[PDB]
DNA sequence: GGCTG
DNA sequence: TTTTTTTTTTTT
């Protein structure tokens, strides 16, 4: 198919839907808009779960509300047939920031006993050294709004746990915000610097051997060798130590997503974690920790007895899968 | 009360004995209860025997589930306990909670029918039972009871049998006493009763004598003609009933006023039922379509008949069958099996017609070796009579019947009886 | 459509006529229409009359309603509309949203009667009817319809009956006497006729000879031809109709002039119809082309037929079958089932004709065990004709036409009788 | 559950013996259940017999681990319990459980043999195997089951199979000296038996009266009628048991003291057993069906039967087949398959009846050739018997039961047998 | 703030 | 919509 054309097609059709969205990162092209076949949600006036996606082989639009999915060609056809037949002969016609400031930040090493976060880390069993590379705060919006103007309407006072993300200089050119309460928008408000600031955390922490990439920062810290890939959309290009890192995702075997990227990462011949034989059945190792009694060196243990790749990984993948 | 169920069903063997026959996983939710209850379906399938904690929780739960799934139903099995209470309360409140769901099922599976009913064509849900079928639903869910009835014990029910041996309710008597003396009381309730007659020897004169006789005795008929309109099928009947020659109604030598008269006094006589006739194009009704017209004549005019009468069961179609086969054995045979098995479910006399061979034709005898379109139509039909009359019956108006299949009697004892047939008057007498 | 039943049961007769008996106050809503149905409905009882718009709004100020209500019937009366709506358009739609109200009050109902019943006996109400009531109430809501029409009722349609025999509502005669006395005043409408042919029988003569008479007589003829162009079938019926011999078309002794001059001086006659000859391949056309072609002539030529011609019946194909056979018996039995169900489904007179047996071109008598279609054209064939051209009925211009099966009358009221064809102008000339 | 297993190990006894033998230490786990199972297997080969818990406290105290483990393994033992689960589920689950850590270990094997294949010479393990035992290892954990029986051995198992011949075990007496005669014992368990006659012959007679025989030799009859209703098999089986005539129950003959005075009669014999008598629509069951029928009568009442009697095969649906799919040969196979599958699952005589052919419905000699329907059912039915009826039999009250069919004895013995037929009681009586 | 096939 | 095996049935 030719994607560049089908995506021109559908930005000149989609630029007047409600809700248009150019959400287009560096390698994808997607629209987001609110879905004209059914309007969206009838409830919510702000959702637009009409989705156009290039990255695939033929750009394909689904609406998450009504369900309907279809191609390009087809919404064209059967919604705008005048630039349909223009656009169907148009196919034989072709044929960086470094973080500097930490205002309102205090660092967990240097904050006091008693501050409440440290009462809760402490609830999260975190190592005290490792309280040398997080920050309390309590105005997270005005924070970053200091650093990042606009990003915030409003300055309200926040508390949050920010890690900044030291590239393999060492150098902060993101932060990740953790709500302490329960209730938030989000756990994990992760802000960069600049746009292809790094999205893998303690790679200026980085030892030999074998490198652990986990999920959380948090479950890193435990973890000597551990790196946590903050986020974001998992590539493998991205991630050093293509020879010798070692894959960790949570103990979810029933979960169907994290099974999908195990065997994704499998399928790369990648050498991954298993969970099959952990003596402990928490969904993560801080869980583990603080509920299973789980200790890090135990940890350790059964991880470096637990590595497999190729075909190994294959079939002790198969029975963990439920 | 899903977890007491549970627990009892787990912990007390005289409870489940008692209750789980009559045990559905539609009765508990959408959620935990109804995973546990496959959990335990499943292990009483392939062990014949009540499962334990441990069996639910290792050997059955460590199989495939979604975590919030996974968490509840180990939560359920963990919250399972054996409780002290009577057992006549336990299966009473049991026997009200199943009550109670059955009805809730009914109630929102009527509502999904009218729902899909409300919608257009070409996306009606298929094979979804129409709104006609709506009564019948709640009539299922109401009675829904914890009442072993399964079959007809020989020892345990000769009470209710010999209530319908001195009943005699199964028979339905006809007006003329020599077809009463072969058939012991008339024909049964649930059969299907032949006619073999050829081409143009009748047929179609018998089945609208029957229809009148019945009209007679107070019954309801239904006379689903094939072959013939609704207007001459009627001018046959008011030629049986009124003592009028055929031609007479259609030269025009019986007047206005005596046929009004005539109707009026028919009219007034207690002992007189409801003939309701339809007409199908040929070959293009099938025991479906049958059901949906006594489902509408039920509904609209009130009318449920104990006697129905198809005009000819050979150009019908097989509403099982999906592609018309060029074998007219199977056809045949399976539109009889459709027409019996209505006959059976509505508890209706079903009367038809059947062609008899070539080789028969101008035959003095005709045996059943001679039906035309399957063998496998005497199989399954209950009374079968052929009509022979050749050429000399004919000249003294007269219709010679050999009962060739007789499931009502013995075949050989009364074999031959010689009717009075009257062809202008379109019915059958007796020689008496 | 609530504004619609009230502005025309306000500004109708007929249609108020038709739907008032099934008119009930909970059928239209708990806000300004049931208030003005109800004002509607008392005005009708206390005088025996639709009431006028002055009227309901006199009726409006005397009544006890608050402001709110009263804004909304006043806005509600103020909003009829006196618009000639098609009849059966407004009849079926006030049917079906009577249906659709009725229900979902039934529903709603059934659904109560549910919740009061999982309620404290001490604590329920008594009015409210019992659980076992609720198939019952479903089915009051399934037996409403402004019209019952399922099938002939006897004793409930015989005054409609007679008037069927007295104006023959179903005969179409022949143009000859002779056809006319022995189908007691020709044919009727959804019938299969077939003609016989033995030897040295043309089957398309006698079928252009009945498409003449019967375009002579103002009927629309549809003549669906196999074996022959649409222009011979047409040349045949001018060799009927202008008397001009067939051979003299072919010659060319018939000029222009004369053929234009006769061909005016028909249409001038108010006495004729049309007729519509369509030209199909041999075993391509099942009975279900015809049921195409009868819809596009209704569409685009407005020709609505009463007489259907079918060249030839073995040419046909059986759509049931698929597979076709030059001379094959399921075939034959299914094109005539096919073809009957379209003259039934269509009320048209449908006419074919097929050979008759060897042993029945041999033999002048022709019986109905000697015909090529045994079992299967006399049974599915209310009449069927039987032609016989033998060489001394030949020299003197004649064929002996026989009656095989007659559903209309007698068969051996008059059998044989003999036809004067003349072969030429394709025509049947009575014998004195 | 290794808990379970190991816990079983320790405590049950039965489980213990069946099995230990298949039982290896690589099957368990390489953590605190390996070590658990390697105490365990060491204390039973030390002393032949089971340890205790305070026994294996011993062997943990002497026989020691690194702690790191010991730990686990302590607490390990801590929660095997008796928990008296029962054998049959126990033993499916833990050689499902052994059969699953095989395959993986196979797998894993496979996996470091592919491995160590790709390592150079140099370094390459020895102790590995090559590639080329990859699939015969692989066999080995194919078949891996504590089956310790894969067939029947002539010379190994003389005995065993000596019981069977002493103790019959298989055999079902007729209470007919004719048939025991020609079947020397009587018909054998799951086996498919039928008897073909002709329409309205005595086939639903025949096999009512052997129902009635098997009933009297304390025999639970399940007889499953798919044309006749239940009550009229129960009339059959009371004319055939209480001798009175079917025209006696149908003239009112019998009074009420009587009927129920030789039902109390037959009940205080302690010589009867049970006969429940089901009725299915004509095609409307299959094996399946029957299956579902025969769980709900074990489950809602104390019956398990014997004697299934299926009233005519040919009128039921197979269960794999989807209808009308394949032609009477290939469905009427499956169908006998599926009943004799049945049959052999629940070791019970299965007794049906066929249709013959059109041809022999008026032959004093019926042959195999003669079946109806498919030639597979001769096939797979294990006995077969014609029921022949002529006029010279019928007028001295007779048939001509010949064998067809036999797997029982040789058929030639007593190919033709006469048999007295009494129709008015149903009954079967022998010559003497 | 993402999530489809 | 044709094609080929096998069977079963029926009609001539
Ligand atoms: N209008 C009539 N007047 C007098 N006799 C009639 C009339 N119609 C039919 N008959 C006679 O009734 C018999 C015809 O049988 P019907 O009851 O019409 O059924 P059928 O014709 O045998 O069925 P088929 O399939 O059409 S042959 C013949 O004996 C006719 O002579
Ligand atoms: N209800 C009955 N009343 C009197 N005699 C009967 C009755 N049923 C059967 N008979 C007699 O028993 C004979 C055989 O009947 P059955 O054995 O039931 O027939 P079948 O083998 O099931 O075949 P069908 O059903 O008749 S095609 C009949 O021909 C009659 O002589
Ligand atoms: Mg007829
Ligand atoms: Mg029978
Ligand atoms: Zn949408």
């Amino acid at each position: 198919s030719i994607p560049w054309i089908d995506n021109e097609f559908a930005y000149r059709a989609l630029a007047h839907l409600p809700k248009f969205t150019q959400v287009n990162n560096s390698s994808t092209f997607k629209l987001r808009f609110r879905c004209p076949v059914c309007g969206d949600s009838k409830t919510d006036q702000n959702k637009a779960r009409g989705w156009y996606y290039g990255d695939n082989n033929e750009g394909n639009i689904h609406c998450y509300n009504c369900n309907y999915h279809a191609p390009i060609g087809i919404y064209l056809k059967e919604f705008e047939p005048d630039l349909y037949r223009e656009y169907i002969f148009e196919i034989r016609k072709e044929k960086k920031k470094i973080i500097k400031s930490l205002p309102s930040c205090v660092r967990l090493d240097k904050l006091a006993e008693d501050h409440p976060i440290i009462k809760y880390v402490k609830a999260r069993c975190i190592p005290k050294d490792k309280w040398k590379y997080l920050w309390f705060t309590t105005e997270w919006p005005k924070l970053v709004n200091s650093i990042a103007p606009g990003t915030y309407k409003k300055e309200i006072s926040e508390p949050r746990l920010v890690i900044p993300i030291y590239n393999a200089n060492g150098k902060a050119e993101s932060f990740q915000g953790r709500a302490l309460k329960k209730d938030a928008p989000q756990k994990y408000i992760t802000i960069e610097a600049y746009p292809e600031a790094t999205k893998i955390y303690g790679v200026e922490r980085v030892k030999d051997g074998d490198v652990y990439v986990l999920e959380g920062p948090i479950d890193s810290l435990f973890i000597e060798n551990g790196i946590a890939i903050t986020g974001g959309q998992l590539d493998l290009e991205v991630v050093p130590f293509k020879d010798r890192r070692v894959w960790v995702l949570d103990n979810e075997p029933r979960h169907p997503d994290t099974i999908k990227r195990m065997t994704k990462l499998v399928d790369a011949g990648e050498r991954v974690m298993f969970w099959d034989k952990s003596p402990w059945k928490s969904k993560d190792v801080n869980d583990m920790i603080r509920k299973e009694g789980a200790t890090p060196e135990q940890i350790m243990e059964y991880m470096k007895n637990n590595i497999a790749q190729g075909l190994m990984a294959k079939m002790r993948l198969s029975k963990y899968a439920k | 009360m899903v977890e007491i169920i549970l627990s009892h069903l787990i912990f007390d063997q005289a409870y489940f004995s008692k209750v789980w026959p009559y045990m559905d996983s539609e009765y508990f939710e959408s959620g935990p209860a109804k995973n546990t209850f496959k959990l335990i379906k499943s292990h009483v399938n392939e062990y014949h025997s009540v499962p334990s904690i441990n069996a639910l929780n290792v050997a059955l739960e460590n199989s495939s589930f979604t975590e919030t799934e996974y968490s509840g139903v180990k939560t359920l099995i963990s919250k399972l306990a054996d409780s002290p209470e009577d057992h006549s309360w336990l299966v009473k409140e049991t026997e009200k909670y199943v009550q109670q769901r059955a009805m809730f099922n009914a109630t929102s599976k009527i509502i999904e029918i009218q729902t899909n009913a409300e919608l257009p064509p070409e996306k009606r849900n298929k094979k979804m039972p129409d709104v006609g079928a709506i009564p019948d639903i709640m009539r299922q869910a109401l009675s829904i009871s914890f009442d072993s009835y399964v079959g007809h014990d020989w020892m345990d029910d000769y009470e209710a049998r010999w209530l319908s041996y001195m009943n005699k309710a199964r028979k339905v008597p006809f007006k003329l006493r020599i077809l009463n003396k072969i058939t012991k009381g008339g024909a049964e309730t649930g059969t299907l009763n032949v006619l073999m007659a050829g081409v143009n020897v009748g047929k179609s004169l018998g089945l609208c004598s029957l229809a009148a006789d019945y009209l007679q005795l107070g019954h309801n008929v239904l006379y689903i003609s094939m072959e013939m309109a609704e207007e001459v099928c009627a001018k046959r009947i008011d030629a049986n009933m009124l003592d009028v020659s055929l031609d007479d109604i259609d030269d025009g030598h019986i007047s206005y006023a005596e046929y009004k008269g005539k109707m009026e006094k028919w009219r007034e006589k207690s002992t007189l039922g409801r003939l309701i006739v339809k007409q199908y194009p040929t070959g293009g009704a099938d025991a479906n379509t049958f059901r949906s017209l006594l489902n509408e004549l039920k509904l609209k005019k009130n009318f449920v008949p104990t006697i129905i009468i198809v005009d000819y069961l050979g150009i019908c179609k097989s509403c099982r069958i999906r592609v018309y086969s060029e074998n007219s054995y199977t056809t045949v045979k399976a539109i009889a099996e459709e027409l019996r098995a209505l006959a059976v479910e509505t508890e209706t006399v079903l009367w038809t017609a059947a062609q008899v061979g070539k080789q028969a034709w101008d035959s003095s005898d005709v045996n059943m070796s001679d039906i035309a379109e399957s063998a496998g139509l005497p199989a399954t039909a209950d009374f079968m009579l052929a009509v022979i009359e050749t050429e000399e019956l004919a000249a003294a108006e007269q219709q010679l019947i050999k009962q060739i299949k007789s499931r009502y009697g013995d075949k050989n004892k009364w074999n031959k009886f010689l009717m009075g047939v009257q062809k202008g008057n379109q019915k059958w007498v007796e020689i008496e």
